[PDB]
């Protein structure tokens, strides 16, 4: 299609369009005109990516100013979905117009999946794979390689052929999807990691996980050339406020404290051994500290940086000498004085949430170490370690967390919280204290990204209401509007099973345990679906531990064989590797004749990134209300902070947040308007939260569907499937919800110009 | 800790660690109340810490429990430096760089004292502390 929004061609890759899309198209350009925030709700059943990319890509190719576009998704899995979608649209944009791209657009996932060196790629741990190639292709290791001819230092050689051919230009013209990128890079024996690392200043659009925008330790290479005058795009960003606070979160364990002593004592050996050999550089680095923060070679580091910037990207940084901490022996001494004080603060017999100030003052009372120099731990460690040119990190892995933490808490106050549990309640009565620490307001990290740009886009099919987030992140949008699914057919049956076959108000809030009155009713309720439902059916527990709780007794119950006698059952596994193998086989079985049934957690990772088409998404299950206070009052602590900071209480936020995570899972049942699937839910309180739903979801929910019985619901979904299974192809009223190819959008919307 | 707590109650980590496994300021090892109370009651006697011979002094002990005695001794050396430099002229004129330089010297005195790898300034630091004490006394 090629229509206009009164200013720009719209090279829409599909012949068909949708009424939401043009309304989506109407607002995106309108928002694009006035760079703001404009939080909008677009139904996930429609593919917003097409409406997303098409108007934006044209906008850059029509308006000649915004040469850089930024999209931040939740998962790199979404990135490759966007990567091919852009690639297809880029092909289509060329297809409709010829060759008018000259465009650079690539994803960004990690070094782990982009380090093409097989040995480094073979390693499992993401830290090591990063660290290995960091060491394998290091600014100093290559010196140990180039200056001293030796086999001691090897290289990825992908970074080298990067420096040979790749660091003169870009990859020729492709908008490389991850498969296409990896296929190309491997044939060029290239490193897509270092490629995008240097391609930061070259990609006309960049797609990556929110963390590269959010996580300052990886949101630190930010170049204002691609950032300042760019547009920021967010979808499904509702479950990111937690991520933001998670990005500032930090859990500690006395074992790691001993690991810290393991590293910190090893530092004493490391600094002493080089001191006998070459302390002159260390003395020279003291002068490099005497001149300042040694930004000459603590930032100008091709592959040198040991400690990254865990704090926000150098906003709250001082650069003077650290007084006496200039000496490494002194530097470790306060650190060694600290870790034991930390241990002395870790050994608390009960749970204590210590204020950042009082705890710091308490430290000062115990170990008189000043706050401002304490932030220098991160820079000093990154500085010192490379000067030590250590050959290992595992002993020092605990240390960078301290360099993270000690800088963090010394930088952060009255927006963060240090809390020292004496153990974990799930394994209480044993000594396992955690010195848990995190932020409280998510907007704190959002404020710099708020500050840096005006044109920012946020979208979700789940966000409801669209007002908590402006309250939460303390910002003003332009358009706070929700889109409804223009469907002339049901295509999904929202079902609230408050009452079971027993007509019992059934819930997950009662306990995190089993009661067969509710549970066996649930088990009996579930099995009838296995017979009637086709391949594709998933459950979402409120908690993984709660998930396992119900599993064993149902396994003990005879309920287990019949569903196997009906379909295939695949579990959620703590390792995603087995889970992935389950997932593909589940989809394979879903693609296969033998039916497949799944089971997950509403907080599980599947609800985060994994979508399911018509066949793959057929019958979603919400196992009770997804609730999170199974854990401690750290939720309440932030919530109490939330309650005092914002006039939002627990349950209101909880219902908002729980249904947000509930709706987070439910968005994965749909692929397009061709897709469909009944949306069953089983909890007594589900009837109350009819308002908390997103509009189209709430619109799709009739009031007659509340507190339904499973038996009556079984009849309800019974007819739905056959009707949907029936080839409902009117081909005349479809154009009402299709806005027939290049005509109705041209005709109707231009008619609707009044 | 796990197995180094006492000549008597060696595995005292899980043995109800309620008795004071205190450290004599001149012995620097974990001595349980089953052992230390046998000692200081009669006076300055040595404890059999794996056959140790250092004297546990009279009723003049200190509290050190579960605070990394060696690092605590370094902290004590830092505290000794903090005690020696309790009235040290660092910000008497308010100069931060001078105080920054002065702080380095006191830490080096602690660093010389608390290291012991090639401690020779450590004895000089005590003399310097004595010189500081001479400055402090006078
Ligand atoms: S040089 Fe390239 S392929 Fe080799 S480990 Fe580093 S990033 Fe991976
Ligand atoms: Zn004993």
């Amino acid at each position: 299609m090629k229509f206009y929004i009164d200013d720009l061609p719209v090279l829409f890759p599909y012949p068909k369009i949708y009424p939401e899309q043009y309304n989506y198209m109407c607002d995106i350009k309108k928002t694009l005109d006035v760079g703001g925030n404009s939080i909008l709700e677009m139904p996930s059943g429609t593919g917003k990516t097409v409406s997303l990319l098409s108007l934006t890509i044209a906008y850059q190719m029509h308006y000649p100013e915004h040469r850089k576009i930024i999209y931040c998704s939740r998962t790199m899995s979404e990135i490759e979905k966007a990567l091919v979608e852009l690639e297809n649209l880029m092909d289509y944009r060329t297809k409709e117009l010829g060759y008018q791209e000259d465009f650079r657009g690539l994803g960004l996932t990690s070094r782990k999946n982009l380090c093409l060196h097989p040995e480094v790629s073979k390693e499992r741990k993401g830290t090591v794979v990063d660290e290995k190639c960091r060491r394998m292709t290091n600014g100093q290791a290559k010196r140990k390689l180039e200056e001293d001819p030796e086999a001691n230092v090897e290289l990825c050689e992908y970074h080298e052929n990067l420096y040979n051919i790749e660091v003169e230009d870009y990859l020729p013209k492709g908008v490389f999807s991850f498969e296409k990128l990896l296929k190309y890079c491997e044939e060029k024996t290239l490193c897509p990691y270092f490629i995008v690392r240097r391609m930061i200043s070259l990609c006309n659009i960049i797609i990556y996980s929110y963390h590269y925008l959010l996580d300052p330790k990886i949101a630190e290479r930010v170049s204002n050339e691609v950032s300042k005058d760019s547009i920021v795009i967010f979808d499904e960003a509702h479950n990111i406020d937690n991520v933001c606070i998670e990005s500032l979160s930090l859990d500690l364990t006395t074992d790691a404290l001993r690991r810290a002593t393991r590293g910190a004592n090893a530092l004493d050996e490391r600094i002493s051994e080089v001191r006998k050999v070459d302390s002159q550089k260390l003395q020279d680095e003291y002068e490099k500290l005497v001149q300042g923060l040694h930004s000459a070679d603590i930032l100008t580091d091709q592959e040198e940086p040991f400690v990254e910037t865990p704090v926000l990207p150098q906003d709250l940084l001082t650069e003077a000498i650290p007084g006496n901490i200039r000496r490494a022996e002194h530097f470790v001494s306060f650190l060694k004085r600290l870790i034991e004080y930390l241990k002395t603060r870790m050994k608390v017999l009960h749970v204590i949430s210590e204020t950042p100030k009082s705890f710091l003052q308490h430290l000062k009372q115990l170990t008189f170490i000043e706050r401002k120099p304490l932030r220098f731990c991160s820079e000093r460690l990154s500085l010192l370690v490379r000067t030590l040119e250590v050959t290992e990190v595992e002993d020092f892995t605990a240390l960078k967390d301290i360099a993270t933490f000690a800088t963090l808490i010394s930088t952060y106050e009255e927006g963060f919280l240090l809390i020292i549990e004496p153990y974990e309640i799930e394994n209480a009565a044993v000594p396992n204290p955690i010195m848990r620490f995190t932020c409280l307001d998510a907007s704190i990290a959002i404020k710099p990204v708020f500050e840096r740009f005006s044109s920012v886009i946020i979208t979700s099919g789940t966000i409801s209401p669209l007002d908590m987030y402006p309250r939460m992140l303390n910002f003003k949008t332009v358009l706070q509007k929700s889109y409804a699914m223009t469907l002339a057919k049901k295509s999904f049956l929202p079902m609230i099973i408050t009452k079971g076959s027993d007509q019992v108000a059934i819930s997950s809030r009662f306990e995190i345990r089993n009661d067969p009155s509710i549970v066996r009713n649930y088990g009996s309720m579930l099995v009838e679906f296995a017979k009637i439902t086709p391949d594709g059916m998933v459950v979402f527990f409120p908690s993984y531990l709660y998930m396992e709780s119900i599993v064993s007794m149902w396994q003990t119950m005879g309920i287990l064989d019949e569903v196997w006698k009906h379909k295939l059952i695949l579990v959620e596994t703590p390792d995603a590797q087995e889970t992935s193998l389950a997932l593909e086989t589940y989809r394979k079985a879903c693609s296969n004749g033998r039916g497949a049934i799944l089971l997950s957690v509403a907080r599980g990772k599947v609800s985060e990134g994994i979508d399911f088409d018509h066949q793959y998404g057929r019958t979603v299950l919400m196992i009770g209300i997804p609730f999170q206070y199974t854990e401690s009052r750290i939720l309440k602590a932030r919530l109490e902070f939330m309650r005092e900071n914002y006039r939002i209480r627990e349950n209101d936020f909880l219902s908002f947040d729980a249904m947000r995570h509930a709706a987070q899972c439910l968005g994965r049942v749909l692929r397009g308007k061709d897709d469909y699937g009944v949306m069953v839910l089983a909890d007594r309180r589900f009837s109350r939260k009819r308002s908390q739903l997103p509009k189209w979801i709430a619109q799709g929910l009739s009031d007659a569907d509340l507190n339904l019985s499973t038996d009556m619901a079984i009849s309800n979904t019974k007819q739905f499937l056959r009707t949907m299974a029936q080839p409902t192809d009117p081909k005349d009223q479809e154009g009402v919800s299709v806005w027939s190819y290049e005509d109705l959008i041209k005709h109707q919307n231009s008619r609707k110009d009044q | 800790e796990n197995k180094d707590m006492c000549p008597i109650c060696k595995t005292d980590r899980y043995l109800s660690p309620d008795v004071k496994f205190l450290v004599n300021p001149e012995c620097y090892h974990r001595i349980c109340e089953s052992c230390v109370d046998r000692i200081f009651s009669l006076g300055p006697a040595q404890c059999p810490y794996k056959g140790c011979d250092k004297i546990l002094r009279k009723n003049k002990f200190k509290t050190q429990i579960f605070d990394d005695v060696e690092v605590e001794k370094e902290v004590d050396i830092r505290k000794r430096v903090f005690n020696v430099f309790n009235k040290t002229i660092d910000d008497f004129n308010g100069d931060l760089v001078e105080y920054n330089k002065y702080l380095e010297e006191v830490e080096d005195i602690i660093y010389k004292l608390d290291h012991g790898i090639d401690v020779a300034k450590t004895e000089e630091k005590l003399r310097t502390y004595e010189e500081l004490n001479k400055q402090l006394i006078m």
